């Protein structure tokens, strides 16, 4: 057969309830059992079993959770979506071979906003050994995600060679956290002075800055 | 462990892989497994299931290409995979089947799964540097560090701060393919004390390679 989740993404602020829909190309009901699973897959492990045969809970799972339908048609209900479910939600058919898999609807929890607590390091005297240079600056804890931050090398001179990544969102609170790497060669971080980690957040219209001044060099 | 799969790392197109699946609490005499695998970034993909009494189902398309085979008295369900391509290159997981009858069922507990990647490249160590904050500031009563992660292949890396006791306040930043080699790094946040004397310690374990070098700050 193949599935079809709806929406593809969703955000739902706490106590909100969620609708992920699953539909079916074929009848995977026979006589009256619909033989369809949903799997919580978090982040970053492995999928839990939330309901199988489209109704039943699987015990340790909380009864938030609720499943429905018949055919065609099904529907994982979470209600009150609390922070820890900020994850990807599966829906399985075994109607018959192959067991496919729907395409998974991230849930994104909608929160207040909150602003940065931005960080800087220096690199570490083991990778100038290597001839490199990496200033990091963690962009920690804020919401929402979108965050962009500048590198300003000793004067308002922009650059290039930047990693950026982004953690998923926290489960305990429902905030994101950054890192961002610019990488030089030691042979041109020797000759240079302040490094400025400048973040523009909608929290404010102002920049965050953290920066450092190349400290006896 | 009640499912691990090992059976990893690097192996080059064209070869074989054989990835072992130990279950514990159960045993397959009574147990089926299916075994899954999730190529990066998408979908869930089913590949078989061997059931209690060694029978086979597979997935039509793969087919061909693999055999699945237990050995009831070790605990260990193996899948042989032959002819790799690229595209194989995803998260293998191995899945307890819980069959009652067939209104009563459920795929309901799940191996941490392992992360094969198919390429003709060798497997790169990572160079680890930390990133402690050096011009003094009164830092308030919590201070970030940092590891990074720099340079390694194929994925996956395992970064734990002082071996695992302190999962507090740790943020771990997804990997980067860069030119051809991953890089990653993760901050955590201690008190000020809990930094200075009582010496913090990231602990990167990088199976392929067998890398598991511990990076004072
Ligand atoms: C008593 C019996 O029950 C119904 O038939 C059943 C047998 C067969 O038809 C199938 C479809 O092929 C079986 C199939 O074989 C094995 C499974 C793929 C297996 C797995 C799940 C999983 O995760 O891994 C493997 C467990 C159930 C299963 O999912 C399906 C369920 C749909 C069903 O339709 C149900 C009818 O009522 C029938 O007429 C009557 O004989
Ligand atoms: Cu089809």
């Amino acid at each position: 057969i193949v599935l079809t989740q709806s929406p593809a993404s969703l955000a739902v602020s706490l106590g909100q309830r969620a609708t992920i829909s699953c539909r079916a190309s074929k009848s995977v009901s026979t006589s009256g059992y619909s033989h369809i699973h949903w799997y919580q897959q978090k982040p970053g492990q492995p999928p839990k079993l939330l309901i199988y045969l489209a109704s039943i809970l699987e015990s340790g799972v909380p009864a938030r959770f609720s499943g429905s339908g018949s055919g065609t048609d099904f529907t994982l209900n979470i209600h009150p979506v609390e922070e820890e479910d900020a994850a990807t939600y599966y829906c399985q058919h075994s109607r018959e071979y192959p067991l496919t898999f729907g395409a998974g609807t991230e849930l994104e929890l909608k929160r207040a906003d909150a602003a940065p607590t931005v960080s800087i390091f220096p690199p570490s005297s083991e990778q100038l050994t290597s001839g490199g240079a990496s200033v990091v600056c963690f962009l920690n804890n804020f919401y929402p995600k979108d965050i962009n931050v500048k590198w300003k090398i000793d004067g308002s001179e922009r650059q290039n060679g930047v990693l950026n990544s982004w953690t998923d969102q926290d489960s305990k609170d429902s905030t994101y956290s950054m890192s961002s790497t610019l990488t030089l060669t030691k042979d041109e971080y020797e000759r240079h002075n302040s490094y400025t980690c400048e973040a523009t957040h909608k929290t404010s219209t102002s920049p965050i800055v953290k920066s450092f001044n190349r400290n006896e060099c | 462990v009640h499912l691990v799969q090992s059976g990893p790392g690097l192996v080059a197109p064209s070869q074989s892989l054989s990835i072992t699946c130990t279950v514990s609490g159960f045993s397959l005499t009574t147990y089926g497994v299916h075994w899954f695998r999730q190529p990066p970034g998408k979908g869930l993909e089913w590949l078989g299931l061997i059931w209690a009494g060694g029978n086979t189902d597979y997935n039509s398309a793969l087919m061909s290409r693999l055999s699945i085979n237990k050995d009831n008295s070790k605990s260990q369900v193996f899948l042989k995979m032959n002819s790799l391509q690229a595209d194989d290159t995803a998260m293998y997981y191995c899945a307890r089947f819980r069959f009652a009858s067939y209104y009563d069922y459920a795929v309901d507990y799940w191996g941490q799964g392992t992360s094969v990647t198919v390429s003709s490249a060798k497997t790169t160590p990572p160079s680890v540097y930390p990133l402690a904050p050096g011009c003094g500031d009164t830092t308030g009563s919590s201070v970030t560090s940092g590891c990074l992660v720099k340079g390694y292949f194929p994925e996956p890396v395992t970064v734990t701060w002082n071996s695992g006791s302190l999962s507090s306040s740790v943020h771990t930043f997804p990997a980067l393919l860069q030119s051809g080699l991953y890089t990653m790094s993760s901050s955590v946040t201690v008190p000020s004390s809990t930094w200075p004397s009582q010496t913090v310690t990231c602990s990167v374990a990088h199976p392929a390679s067998s890398t598991t070098v511990d990076k004072k700050l």
